């Protein structure tokens, strides 16, 4: 009912290599070439690959920056309140970038400021002005 | 099996139903109630294995019936009917067995058997028990024709048949008994050598083996299981099939290479793609970094644009640098993917030139079995004798198989050097015309009311004929004669003064440098107790190998053997003997076989017997005149000894129930 194990044969292949006397041979020749068509296509992606590799070189660790560990205030001096104005014109609603930025609020607390200080730091025109950008 | 029971395994016969053999001469029973079935049964069972427990003596009906106990002895028309069957068919009481009744005074029709072979002279022997007039024709100047042995001083071997193919149900099992011969088992372990001169490693000797194996199971389902079996309107052979199966394994390797590369290129350009926002974000990390310097620069205390201006460029920073580190995890997760697909390939080869020179080895052991090339074997039919195979050991005849013929012939009127030349058939009885072979002038006339041919499917094959049928024989029996296959094998005996083989191995193989010459001495037999080495030569290789003289022969072995052996551990032989048997004009061939376009059923049509038309117009049909015999006319057991013998007895009982008439079957 099914042909021995490690023995390949289908009702397909059987009649491709038995359409004509080298049809056999052909079929073979047909997949000998195109595993040379992707072998050299390797060790030719496998060279790019290497140069782009060495643009690499030593990584991104001239140019990091040292973590600064703060505690999160609740407080918002006259300062986190600038900060944030401006980084809303910046980063419209990433709470996220905007808590990064600040420092030392949070993202909830971010959230709180978008709603109490609404009003009278006219964030809603600050968000209509990032978004045309 | 044992019992009443292995009696019928023994005879070939299912134990516990009719065969159409017995439903055609006991029709009241097969038609009857299933109880009378099971009393025949058990009738014929209990005779089989009375004549079986001791083939040495006649089974006479009233010695049997002495011994069937009740209820199965109550009806003696059964027991006679069933002793009769049995007799007349060659079941019991054939072979060499003392008579208890001897012979009738008189004779009964006249049968002349053209052909002293195995077929021949078991018919002969069945007709002159049965009460006919027999005489056996023959070309050669000894019995036994294929049954050809060698005989110089010591040295014994057989140049025909060697081997019997296991007892279990071989009716040469009888014939042992009957005829002192000495059979020695056969020990299968084969080691193969290359043509360098050192063994395969048993690594190796065994992934082949086992590839040639599944090899042939793979033709098996291309037959039976996807109907390949026609090519161009010609049948397929099972050359063709192997080769295509090789094929599609090539085919199955390279699949496996390119979509296993076709895995490191996609993986090769996903880091491609990496790779390059990896540059990209490089880049921008450089220039952001710059711009935070400048701002971080501009000293304090600022206003807050240019504070705003420190804290974005920092968190700007710090989200490409977590960014790139998170292409660098995947980075390192790719680069090792690469390092596992590129260190676990496929296979790079389906057979390496020395596999596939081994695995024509064992494609040269099959040439030799069935005496022919692979590409002239039906696909469908080649192995359709396979289910009727003995149970046992193979054996040989250390005191050569001429013993058997040559015990048969005992009490038989057997002309030698008489080659038939026409046979004559005709509505009121038969002449068959054959000449002297020393001296082709010296003519002669046999008239009888029967012949027997046994002529080898080689001699009938011949064109221009050897023997000429008057009138020829019908396109029925002309065509079977043109589609059968019939086969070449031939034999090296090399006679040494000293043993210098390995004692313990029987058989050992040479593996062959080609393809074209895979069957060039490419087997050893060694299984006389004195120094004989046996060098077959199988496949298309036996054909050619008829061109080339004994001595030329002789020293291609002798150089193989010494590679095998070393140089100094071989002598020249004291006597050697090469057969030719497509040569031989008595055989023109050694055995025949089931070619692409044939079938089993062509075997039947060989066995057929032939009826000649009446002599006057609107005279009543006549009776079948012309016989035949031998090793092409036994469908189930063709190309060996016991088929032959097998055949002999089918037709002294087809014989003796035309001419003698079958009183059992009222």
């Amino acid at each position: 009912r099914k042909p021995p194990k490690g023995m390949f044969l289908s009702q397909e292949d059987v009649e491709a290599v038995s359409a004509n006397a080298t049809a056999a041979t052909t079929v073979l020749r047909q997949l000998d070439m195109e595993l040379v068509s992707v072998k050299r296509q390797i060790q030719n992606i496998k060279q790019t690959n290497s140069a782009l590799k060495e643009k690499l070189d030593g990584g991104i660790e001239p140019y990091r920056l040292p973590e600064v560990i703060q505690k999160c205030n609740a407080r918002w001096t006259t300062e986190e309140q600038l900060l944030a104005v401006q980084a809303i014109r910046k980063y419209g609603r990433d709470f996220q970038a905007i808590s990064d930025v600040i420092g030392n609020k949070s993202v909830v607390q971010v959230k709180n400021f978008f709603v109490n200080y609404r009003r009278r730091f006219n964030i809603d025109e600050v968000l209509q002005e990032w978004e045309a950008e | 099996p044992s019992g009443v029971e292995g009696a019928a395994f023994q005879s070939r016969l299912p134990h516990d139903r009719m065969t159409s053999q017995e439903a055609a001469c006991f029709p009241d029973i097969i038609s009857g109630p299933q109880q009378t079935q099971k009393v025949f049964l058990f009738i014929r069972n209990r005779t089989l294995q009375l004549w079986l427990d001791n083939p040495k003596i006649q089974l006479t009906f009233e010695a049997t019936l002495q011994q069937l106990e009740a209820p199965y002895n109550s009806d003696t028309v059964l027991v006679h009917r069933v002793h009769s069957y049995l007799e007349r068919h060659g079941l019991i009481n054939f072979g060499i067995y003392k008579r208890i009744k001897p012979l009738p005074t008189k004779k009964t029709g006249k049968v002349i058997i053209i052909g002293s072979g195995v077929s021949g002279l078991a018919a002969a022997r069945q007709l002159q028990s049965f009460g006919m007039d027999v005489t056996l024709l023959e070309a050669r100047d000894r019995v036994g024709g294929r049954v050809a042995t060698f005989r110089k001083g010591n040295y014994v071997a057989d140049l025909g048949a060697m081997v019997v193919t296991g007892l279990g149900g071989n009716p040469m099992a009888v014939v042992s008994k009957q005829v002192n011969m000495e059979l020695a088992k056969i020990k299968q372990k084969c080691p193969l050598y290359e043509a360098n001169g050192q063994a395969v490693p048993k690594e190796k000797d065994e992934m082949v083996e086992q590839e040639f194996n599944r090899l042939l199971e793979a033709t098996s389902y291309l037959s039976h299981q996807l109907d390949f079996n026609v090519l161009n309107n010609k049948p397929v052979s099972l050359g063709q099939a192997l080769e295509v199966v090789i094929q599609l394994q090539e085919k199955h390797v390279k699949d496996e290479q390119i979509e296993h590369w076709k895995k490191i290129v996609k993986t090769q350009e996903e880091l491609k793609e990496l790779l390059n926002k990896m540059v990209n974000l490089k880049e921008k990390i450089k220039e952001l970094h710059q711009q935070y310097k400048e701002a971080s620069e501009v000293k304090p205390p600022r206003d807050i644009t240019a504070e705003f201006l420190v804290k974005s460029k920092h968190r700007d920073l710090t989200a490409l640098c977590k960014e790139y580190d998170e292409l660098a995890e995947t980075q390192g997760k790719l680069e090792e993917k690469l390092q596992e697909l590129e260190a676990n390939p496929p296979s790079d080869v389906y057979l390496s030139s020395r596999d596939r020179q081994i695995l024509d080895w064992h494609f040269a052991n099959l040439e030799f079995a069935n005496a022919t090339p692979l590409s002239t074997l039906s696909l469908k039919h080649w192995d359709q004798d396979d289910d009727f195979e003995f149970t046992g050991s193979h054996l040989t005849v250390r005191n050569g198989y001429s013993c058997v013929p040559v015990a048969l012939a005992e009490g038989l009127d057997i002309k030698l050097n008489t080659a038939v030349r026409q046979v004559r058939y005709t509505a009121s009885g038969c002449e068959v015309i054959a000449v002297n072979t020393r001296s082709t002038s010296q003519t002669f006339i046999y008239k009888c009311d029967a012949v027997l041919c046994t002529l080898p499917l080689g001699v009938l094959k011949q064109q221009p004929p050897a023997v000429q049928f008057v009138p020829p024989l019908p396109e029925w029996k002309t065509s079977a004669v043109q589609r059968m296959g019939f086969g070449n094998l031939n034999k090296v005996v090399l006679c040494f003064d000293r043993v210098f083989w390995d004692p313990s191995v029987n058989l050992f193989g040479h593996v062959g440098s080609t393809t074209a010459s895979r069957g060039e001495l490419f087997l050893f037999w060694n299984l006389y107790k004195a120094p004989i080495l046996l060098a077959l030569v199988a496949g298309e290789a036996a054909g050619i190998m008829e061109n080339i003289s004994d001595d030329v022969i002789v020293g291609r072995c002798l150089a193989i053997l010494k590679g095998i052996f070393g140089s100094s551990a071989v002598p020249q032989p004291k006597e050697t003997v090469v057969s030719r048997w497509r040569a031989d004009p008595w055989a023109r061939g050694s055995y025949s076989y089931v070619a692409a376009g044939s079938s089993g059923n062509d075997y039947d049509l060989m066995a057929q017997p032939i009826t000649p038309g009446p002599s006057i117009p609107g005279a009543p049909q006549p009776i079948p005149r012309l016989f035949f015999a031998g090793e092409h006319t036994i469908r189930n057991y063709p190309a060996t000894v016991h088929g032959a013998l097998l055949s002999g007895l089918r037709e002294a009982g087809r014989i003796a129930d035309q001419f003698l008439g079958a009183m059992y079957t009222l």
